[PDB]
This record gives structure tokens, sequence and C-alpha cells, in this order.
């Protein structure tokens, strides 16, 4: 807006293309820890084996579990 | 055998039109600038209307060649040459005839200094390129393709902007001539077997799997230079940037299509077994070209250099489509060839509009142009969207049909080719926003003019064609299906 | 007040295609390219819009569709 | 600003206040309605309603494609 | 609890396949009323209550069945 | 009279006769497959 | 003040011309050898082997021998 | 001039083509290629007609489509295996 800066020094090669307090690999490590939280929660859910404590038997539909209505051989 | 066609409008008269224009212009004094301008423009427009008529009389049910007519070189009649089109070459004739008047119109303002030589060169180019697209003979395809080198050389060298045009013209001529000589070698090897160069006969002869391998390589050496395929693509940025605006339009919109036309017209049907054997090779080369060239495009700082690199990625997608060897693949390859010929030409025209006023190609000088040139900004945005294959535009049809064709053969090649959707968006939007968006920089540019009437009119048919192919590609695909189907089936009988 | 008090632009800002208007009562002078290009555009519209809709439908799809119908009929009615 | 008053655009540029904007708005509304008439006719012609509605519906006044797809075996 | 609604009735009423259970003979009147009343929640209250009681009983029977199986898992464990 | 019926008739008059177009196509091949032998005999003529 | 032509900046033009003449700077260094070996030979070979395997995996999925190539 | 009407072709495969040696009668070879292309388009047009049946059965039968469309779905999927020039050879 105000006054675009007109260069007075030689431009670098990568000037067409040119997050402040944390480092690069440190940020990668923090984010990896954050995702390892999700991994640990998934492993905990595996260890929980909630599927083995379901409090009802599986549903059973009539007419041979709706075989014909689901596209089976009539 | 005289194969003279019944139709009144035929191919020979469409060949003769720009020739007669050039002869007439040879003799008119350079002082009569208005007469020269009008005569050239009218010859080109009449040729365009003639090609449109040729589209109406076209029969979209046959796999044969149409309007076939013959052309008799010696009284011995051993060597007699044929012209004819089909559903793969028709729209390329139309595109050539359409682009040439655009080229004459782009240089309308500077014609007082351009002279009649500019119009004569472009008319000669038109005659040679229409001939090339209309030839049913390998040897005349060769002769008419090499001939365009002379006027193209002159066009780049004389009316290019700066002294880099020297190197650009040298490289264009030498690369193209090397490829052409390779394909001459292939033509002679074929002739030694068959005793002929007539395309129709070669479509009905059987080549050994071994003889096919060698002949395919010798065709590939021309065509890959023409496409261009990596790593013989480096002549293209130099030549397409240093050329004048209309020269760039002809180079990108027509001349680039000759390699893919050669692949469609001679290599795939004449040597189907070699075509099968080389398919992984072609897939690899094209996928490497798309990724690497798109990423190079991302880091270019010159307007014309960005638009020129974009064409390498688009043509290698075309090659993937045509070597998929099915309806989606070949249909999409042809449609993308035509759409690219419109879109890249319009983009070169936009950059030329900017260069004629400001005389710089460096992106950093521009910026904030939306506030001084809103009409140019809107048109530039539209063609930027078309270059990203936005659905609704013509390029999306060909792009998606090619991805369909590739996926049915090899899912990996389709996956590598679909990465272009991400990279082309990136560079196209970055270019547009650095040129048009932001603030003005008055220390570089402070005086502006939006498009005049001539420039708006020039853009109108490109917009109409892009939208028309984008929303209703049936008009084109209906005239092509029989030819495409017979190309896909050639060499097999089940 | 923006809805009840008329605007102030008696004439719009800018000139369409950046051409200054002709002197009052006069007409703009057409450049040499205008008439040939406009006549070509009109002829293009007429030729395509009439001939494309007037040309026979010869597409392989249309011929095969009619052929497919009659073969499904000939096989359905007969066994 | 200052130079933008000399810049022509289709959308009108900044702070666009055409003097006759009310009459122009009315003309635009009449144009949109006229354009909408053929669109409505084509839509009514093209609509396909395989199922009779539970209660009468407005589209039954103008659309005559209710309960026509029952013999889908003959579709082509 | 035996199946009352036939296959023909459930197809004619267009029941979502997952609601073709033992309680469908009550779903049919409930859905007829729901359609007639624009699916208003203060409407169809008797039909909805009857259908939901049926579904609740179905779930309760599958809960008691699972309660029986889980007390034989323990029988196996204490006899091993 | 009607524009389109005239246009139908005009476009059909412009077009190749499909029967004749497909028949000269057969004569070229039949004549070229059996005509491809004459010239190759001259290339085998001894220079001595 | 006068003209639509851009007022050139010497550093911007130096940057552009340096971009246009990069080939004069190539030295066969260690980094360049690695970059050409990885991206100019190895990666294309890996992609080619991927495409071919894709066809061979299709071939064995259809109960057919491996299609010969190249 | 083209007479008015749809294009006409021979119903039959050309007499003169030998599948053992197809590069023996060039004219018959070209005619056989065109005939095969036409036959392939007839199979594509058949699969497209069967697709219109499925489309409408789904739409008309709603939640009963699984049991009502079953035969149409089977017919369409059989016609689509080895159709045109897609993922199936012959
Ligand atoms: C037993 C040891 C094995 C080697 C015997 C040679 C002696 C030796 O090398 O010195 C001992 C040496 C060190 O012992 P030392 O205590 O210093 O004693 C030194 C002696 O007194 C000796 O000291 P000296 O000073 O008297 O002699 C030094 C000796 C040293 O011997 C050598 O020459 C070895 C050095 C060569 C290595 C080169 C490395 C490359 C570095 C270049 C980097 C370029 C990259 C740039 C990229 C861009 C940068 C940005 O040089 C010679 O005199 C030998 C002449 C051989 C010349 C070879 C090339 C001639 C061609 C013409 C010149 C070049 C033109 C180019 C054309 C190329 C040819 C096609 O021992 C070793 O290094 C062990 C070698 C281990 C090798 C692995 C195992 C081998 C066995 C495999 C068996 C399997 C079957
Ligand atoms: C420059 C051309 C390469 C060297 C010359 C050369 O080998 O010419 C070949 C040019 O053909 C090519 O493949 C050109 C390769 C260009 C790439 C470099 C023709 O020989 P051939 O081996 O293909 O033919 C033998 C045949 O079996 C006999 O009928
Ligand atoms: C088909 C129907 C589509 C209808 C969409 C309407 C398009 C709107 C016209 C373009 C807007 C325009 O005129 O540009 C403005 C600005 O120009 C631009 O911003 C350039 C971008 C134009 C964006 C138009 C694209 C619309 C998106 C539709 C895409 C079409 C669908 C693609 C597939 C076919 C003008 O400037 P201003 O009046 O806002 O004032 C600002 C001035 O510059 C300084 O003050
Ligand atoms: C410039 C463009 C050149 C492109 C190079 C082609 C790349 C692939 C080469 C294939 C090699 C090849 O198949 O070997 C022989 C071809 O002759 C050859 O060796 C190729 C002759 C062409 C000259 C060398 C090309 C590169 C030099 C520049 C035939 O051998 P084969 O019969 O075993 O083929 C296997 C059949 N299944
Ligand atoms: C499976 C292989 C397929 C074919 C590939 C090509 C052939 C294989 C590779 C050959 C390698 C030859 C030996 C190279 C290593 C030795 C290095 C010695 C030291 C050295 O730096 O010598 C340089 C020699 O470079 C040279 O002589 C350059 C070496 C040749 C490079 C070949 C590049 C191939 C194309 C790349 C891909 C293109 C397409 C990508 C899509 C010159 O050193 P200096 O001191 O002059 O340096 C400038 C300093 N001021
Ligand atoms: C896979 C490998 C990942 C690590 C790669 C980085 C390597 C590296 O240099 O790192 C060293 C890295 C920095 O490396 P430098 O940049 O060389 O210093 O070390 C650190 O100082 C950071 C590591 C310690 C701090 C992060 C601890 C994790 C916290 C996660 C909390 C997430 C909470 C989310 C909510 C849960 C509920
Ligand atoms: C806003 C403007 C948008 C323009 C798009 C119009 C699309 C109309 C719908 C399509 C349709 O139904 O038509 C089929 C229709 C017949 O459809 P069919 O019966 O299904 O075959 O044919 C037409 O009506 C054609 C349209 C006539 C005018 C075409 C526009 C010509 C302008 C210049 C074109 C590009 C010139 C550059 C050279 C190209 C060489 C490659």
């Amino acid at each position: 807006v105000g006054k675009h800066i007109v260069p007075d020094k030689p431009l670098s090669v990568n000037d067409e293309l040119m997050a402040d307090t944390v480092g690069k690999y440190e940020a990668l490590a923090w984010l990896s820890g954050g995702l390892g939280f999700f991994v640990g929660l998934g492993l905990l859910a595996v260890l929980n084996d909630k599927a083995s404590k379901v409090p009802f038997t599986p549903r059973v539909y009539p007419y041979d579990n709706l075989r014909v209505e689901l596209g089976g051989e009539p | 055998l005289e194969h003279f066609c019944e139709c009144y409008f035929n191919l020979s008269g469409l060949i003769l039109c720009p020739v007669l224009g050039s002869i007439i212009l040879l003799f008119i004094p350079n002082s009569r600038i208005r007469l020269i301008r009008l005569i050239g423009l009218c010859a080109s427009l009449i040729t365009f209307l003639y090609s449109l008529v040729l589209w109406i009389q076209f029969d979209s049910s046959t796999a044969k060649f149409q309007f076939v007519e013959s052309l008799r070189w010696l009284p011995y009649e051993n060597i007699n040459f044929y012209l004819g089109i089909d559903g793969i070459s028709l729209f390329f004739v139309i595109l050539t005839t359409f682009l040439i008047p655009i080229c004459i119109l782009v240089g309308w303002s500077g014609m007082r200094s351009y002279g009649k030589e500019y119009i004569i060169a472009f008319l000669i180019c038109e005659f040679l390129m229409i001939a090339v697209f209309c030839m049913l003979d390998l040897l005349l395809f060769y002769v008419f393709f090499e001939s365009v080198l002379i006027p193209m050389f002159i066009i780049i060298g004389v009316w290019g902007s700066r002294q880099r045009k020297i190197k650009a013209a040298y490289q264009f001529f030498l690369y193209t001539l090397l490829g052409s000589l390779f394909m001459l070698l292939a033509i002679l090897l074929i002739l030694f077997q068959t005793g002929t160069t007539d395309l129709q006969i070669l479509l009905t002869t059987e080549f050994s799997e071994r003889r096919q391998i060698f002949l395919w390589i010798a065709f590939f050496a021309s065509f890959a230079v023409k496409v261009p395929m990596v790593p013989v693509h480096i002549w293209l940025p130099e030549a397409h940037v240093e050329a004048p605006t209309a020269g760039s339009v002809i180079l990108a919109g027509i001349l680039l299509k000759f390699g893919t036309y050669g692949f469609l017209r001679f290599s795939i049907p004449m040597f189907p077994e070699a075509t099968l054997c080389f398919t992984p090779f072609i897939y690899t080369l094209s996928a490497i070209a798309i990724i690497y060239t798109s990423l190079t495009t991302l880091r270019q700082i010159d307007l014309k250099k960005i638009i020129a690199y974009s064409s390498v990625a688009h043509m290698n997608l075309v090659t993937i489509g045509m070597f998929s060897l099915n309806i989606q693949g070949i249909g999409g390859s042809i449609l993308l060839m035509l759409s690219h010929g419109l879109v890249s030409s319009a983009l070169f025209l936009c950059v030329g509009v900017l260069y004629d006023r400001h005389k710089t190609r460096l992106v950093r000088y521009y910026g904030g142009l939306v506030s001084t040139m809103p009409n140019f900004s809107t048109i530039f945005f539209f063609f930027t969207l078309a270059n990203m294959s936005l659905p609704g535009t013509s390029s999306f049809i060909g792009e998606f049909l090619i991805l369909v064709g590739a996926f049915q053969r090899n899912s990996l090649v389709a996956t590598l080719a679909a990465l272009g959707m991400i990279l082309g968006a990136a560079y196209s939007l970055w270019l547009y926003n650095r040129v048009v968006s932001g603030n003005l920089k008055p220390d570089f540019l402070h005086k502006f003019s939006d498009l005049n009437g001539r420039e708006v009119f020039i853009f109108i048919p490109f917009l109409v064609g892009l939208v028309w192919m984008g929303v209703y590609p049936k008009v084109f695909l209906d005239c092509m299906h029989t030819s495409v189907s017979n190309l896909v089936q050639h060499g097999k009988f089940h | 007040s923006r809805w009840a008090t008329p605007g102030h632009e008696e004439r719009p800002k800018g000139y369409f295609m950046n051409r200054t208007p002709p002197a009052p009562g006069q007409s703009r002078k057409w450049e040499d390219w205008e008439l040939p290009c406009y006549i070509t555009s009109f002829l293009t519209i007429v030729i395509l819009g009439v001939g494309l809709n007037a040309k026979p439908d010869l597409s392989i799809e249309t011929w095969a569709h009619q052929k497919a119908l009659e073969r499904l009929e000939m096989e359905k009615l007969a066994t | 600003g200052d130079f933008r008053a000399k810049v022509w655009s289709m959308t009108g540029g900044p702070n666009c206040r055409p003097k006759h904007w009310r009459r122009n708005t009315a003309i635009a509304m009449f144009g949109v309605f006229l354009v909408c008439i053929p669109i409505a006719k084509l839509s009514a012609k093209l609509e396909q309603r395989p199922h009779m509605p539970v209660r009468p519906i407005p589209s039954q006044i103008w659309c005559k494609n209710f309960g026509t797809k029952d013999d889908y075996e003959k579709e082509h | 609890k035996k199946m009352i609604a036939t296959q023909e009735e459930m197809s004619a009423a267009k029941i979502a396949l997952g609601s073709r259970d033992m309680c469908a003979h009550l779903l049919i009147p409930l859905n007829k009323c729901r359609q007639a009343e624009f699916y208003l929640p203060w409407k169809c209250e008797d039909e909805r209550h009857v259908y939901e009681k049926c579904e609740y009983e179905l779930v309760m029977e599958r809960m008691l069945a699972m309660k029986k199986i889980r007390e034989e898992e323990a029988l196996a464990k204490q006899n091993k | 009279g009607f524009i389109m019926e005239f246009a139908e008739n005009l476009v059909l008059r412009l077009m190749e006769n499909p029967e004749e177009r497909d028949r000269k196509a057969r004569e070229h091949i039949y004549e070229m497959h059996e005509r491809c032998k004459k010239i190759k005999e001259m290339w085998a003529l001894p220079i001595r | 003040g006068g003209g639509m032509e851009t007022n050139k900046n010497k550093f911007i033009e130096d940057w552009g011309s340096a971009r246009e003449n990069l080939e004069h700077n190539f030295r066969w260094t260690r980094r360049n050898f690695a970059l050409i070996g990885i991206f100019g030979i190895a990666l294309p070979i890996i992609v080619y082997k991927g495409i071919v395997k894709d066809f061979h995996m299709q071939d064995e999925d259809a109960g057919r021998p491996h299609r010969k190539f190249l | 001039g083209r007479k008015k009407g749809l294009p006409e072709f021979e119903e039959s495969a050309p007499d003169g083509f030998d599948p053992e040696n197809p590069y023996k009668d060039p004219v018959a070879m070209v005619e056989m290629r065109e005939h095969i292309v036409r036959e392939k388009w007839i199979q594509i047009e058949k699969a497209k007609i069967l697709r219109e049946k499925v489309k409408w059965c789904y739409r008309v039968e709603g939640v009963n489509h699984y049991q009502k469309c079953r035969h149409l779905v089977q017919q369409y999927l059989d016609s689509t295996r080895g159709v045109g020039w897609g993922k199936d050879h012959r």
C-alpha cells in the first residue's frame, strides 16, 4: 500500500517465495507426540476389547435374515 | 488411380487460399499498408469459413478417410499422393484456420512496421500446416513438416523482442531438424520393405515385431522432440518465450500438436505390437515430465516462461491418454490437444497484451492490475481457470477423459497424472495473483490502459470455444468416435 | 437515504474499451478490421448453428442404438 | 479514488451510485422474470415423478409426468 | 414374539430394510400416521408409543439372552 | 420454404456419396497390393 | 513521468538475467552428482519398475503370463 | 450426395477374411476391422439400454430395489464385463 520497497541490494536466488518461537524439528517432535496420543488411545481401545463385553446378542431378522430382501437368491 | 472427390468444397482449394493471398501480397507496395492488412485478413477469414464448411459435409459414421482426393507427381504414376481427413484430423485443420486470422489481428497495430513480410510468413505457415494435417502419406508429411521450419525461423528471428531470439531460433531449428531427419530414416526403412509411402497401404501391411521395434524408435525420436517429451523439451521454453506474440500462438497452439498427431496417425496403428511393448516406457517418460516440469513451472519468474512450461505438462498428459489405447484415452487426448491449442494461445495473448504496453516479462514488476485493467483481469482469470482444468472449461473434458482411459489400463500412471491437478492449480493461481492481485507499484508502472476493441474481439471466440467444448463436447466427440474406434481396434480382430 | 435519494453518477466511470466518445452528434469511425471480422462472426454463427443442426445424425452411437434395440427385440419376443 | 473514476468495469467499480439505479433495477427484474418463463416451461416438460404424491402438490398443475416409469423393463 | 407382518405388506409399505423386524406390523400404521400428520412430534403419539414399546421388548429379550450366555462363560472358567 | 428443410437438403447435396467413397477405396488397395511389385524389379537390375 | 514502459530496476534485471544464464554455473559437484543420480536415473527407473509390475500383477490376476516389454 | 436416412452397412462379416492369416486379403482385413468396431458399438449400446432399466427400477422400487432389480442388475453387470475397449479383452 504505502510505498513498495524498491530493491537497493542484489536479490537472492530464492526471492520469489520469501512459526517464529518454536524450532523446526522441535515442532515436529511436539506434533509427533500429539499424534502418538491418538496412537496410544487406539491401542488402549484395542486392549479394552469392548466388542467382547456387548450386553445383547446380535439382532436376527426374520425370513432367513432378510435374504431375499437383501438381493439374495429367491 | 484418380481419387477425385465429388464434394464441391474440397481440400485442394483450402490449400490454395493462403497461397493466392501470399502471391498477391508479394506485389503490393509497402506504402499501401491498409490494402496489405485487409487482403491478408480477408484471405485468412475466407480460409476459416471454408474449413467450417468442410466440418458441415463431414460424415461421422465411417472409419474411412473422407474428401479423399489425389495429386499426381509423375506421369509414370508410380508415386501418386493423396489428401484426406478423418475424425482425428478435422478439428486440427479447423484450429489452424481459426488461429491464423488471430495472428494477423494481434499484430494489427504494428503492421506499419511489420510490413507484408509478417502476413506472408503467417499465410505460408498456414498453407504448410494445413497440408501437414491433410496428408495420407508419410513422405509428404515429412516434406510439409520440415518446410514450416523456414517461416517459423524467420518469424522468431525477425520479430522477436530481444537478442536472445538468436539462440532461441537456432535451437528451435536444430532440434526440430534432428528429429525430422530421424523420421526420414524411418520413412526410408519403411519404403525398403513396402515400396510405397501411402498411409492407407501401410495400415494394411504386416511388420515384424523386430522391424516394428526399430521403426517405432525412429518415429519416437521425431515425435518426442515434437511433443516435447523430456529430456528434449528444453528448446521449447526459449523458443516460445523469445518469439513474437503471434509466433508463440502458432508454436504452442499448432506446431506442438504435430508430434501427438504423428503418434496418433502413424506410430500407434502401423506398429501395434511395438506400441504395446513401449507403453510402460511412454508412461514413465510422461509422468516424469508432468511432475518435474510442473514443479519447474512453480519456480519460474517470467510470464511467458510460466505459460510455456505449462504446455510441457499438458502435452505429456496428452501422450498418456493416447497410449492408453481406448476410447476415453484417445478421445481425451484429441480433445485436450484442441483445448490446449485454444487455452495456451489465449494465455500467450494475455501476456502479449501486457508486454506490448509495459515491455517486461518479469512478474515482480506487475501487481495490482485488477484496479487499472479490470476487463483484462477478468479475461485473464477465466483463461487461468481453463488452464487449471476447472470443470465447465474445455480442458477439463480432455483431462478427465484421459485420466479415465489411463486408470482402466494402469492405476499408478493415472495416480501420477492426477498430481497435475494439484501442481497446475498451484502455479496458475500463483501467477494470476502475483500479476493481477495486490497493490500497484507506481515506481515501476504508473500508466495503464485496459483492452481496446480489437483485443476484446480477439478474446471473444476463445471464450466461446472454451465454454462450448466445456459444457457440450458432444458436437466434437460425435464426429470423432468412428475414427477413434477404428484406431483403437487396428491390429486386432477380436 | 441510500434507497430514496438517486445516485450521483450522471454518466459511468471510465469508457467502455477505453475509447473516448465521438463528438456530439457524430458516430464512431470503424477500424478497418471491424466489418470483415463481424461479418465472419455472423457467418460463423449462421453456418455452425444451421448446418450442425441440419446435418444428418450419422454417429456410430445413433446407428448402433437402433441396431441394439431391434436385436434385443428379436431375442426377447423369440424365446 | 482519483484515477478509478476513469476506469471502466462491468461491476461498476468502487462506490457505484448510478443516477437511474431504481429504473435500471426494475428493468433487470423484468428481464430476469422473462428469462425465467422459458426455464419454467422446460423444467415442467422435463420433470419425471415416478410416484404419485400422498396429497395433491403444486407440480400436478403443470407437470404431466406422474406415474409414467412403472414399466421400467421397456426403458431405453 | 412371532412375525406378524408378511413380506408383501412390508414391501408395500416401503419399510427400510433395517426396520423389517418383528415390530413392523406396528411400524406400518405408525408410518402411515406420520406421513398423514407431516411428521409432527405431538401427533401420532399412541402409534409411536406402541411401536417403541415393542422395540424396547425386542432389545430386552436380546439383553436377557446375552445375560444367560455370559453366565456359562463363567461356568466354563470355574470348571477349567 | 422452411429454413431447416432447405438446410437439410443442401447439406446432403454437399456430402460424399458413401457407396462410391467406400468403392474407390477398395480399388486403390487392390490395385496397390498387386501393383507393389513392378518398381522393385528395376531396383534389382544389375548395373553391370 | 513519461511512458507506459516499466522503469527498470537494475537489481531486478540482474536477478532475471542470472536466472536466464544458469547453465554457465553448473559444476559437476558432489551435490549435483547425487541430485542427478537420484532424480535423473534412480527415480525414473523406480517409476518404470512400478508401472511394469502393475501390468504383471494384472497379468497374474487374469491367469496370464507376464507381458514382455520394451 | 448422401440420400436421406440412417447409415446402412452389411449385417455380415466380410467373406474373404481368414482369421489364421489376416494380412492376406487387405480389403477384407479393413472391412473386418470396421465390422468388428460396429459390433462392439452394438454391445456398448446394449449395455447402455440395460443401464436405463436399472436406473428406473432403483427409482421406481425404492427400498425394494434389491429384490426387484436383481435380474436387471445381473443382466447389466454381465453385459458390462468385456464391453467396448475397457478393462476386458474380448
Ligand atoms: C544406468 C545408467 C544410465 C545412463 C546414465 C549415464 C551413464 C552412467 C553415469 C556415468 C558416470 C561417469 C562417472 C561419474 C563419476 C566420476 C566423477 C569424477 C569427478 C568429477 O566431478 O568429474 C566430472 C565429470 O563429470 C562427468 O563426466 C559427468 C558424468 C556423466 C553424467 C551422466 C548424466 C546422465 C543424464 C542424467 C539424467 C537426464 C534425464 C533426467 C530426466 C567433471 O568434474 P569438473 O572438475 O569438471 O567439475 C567442474 C569443476 N569446476
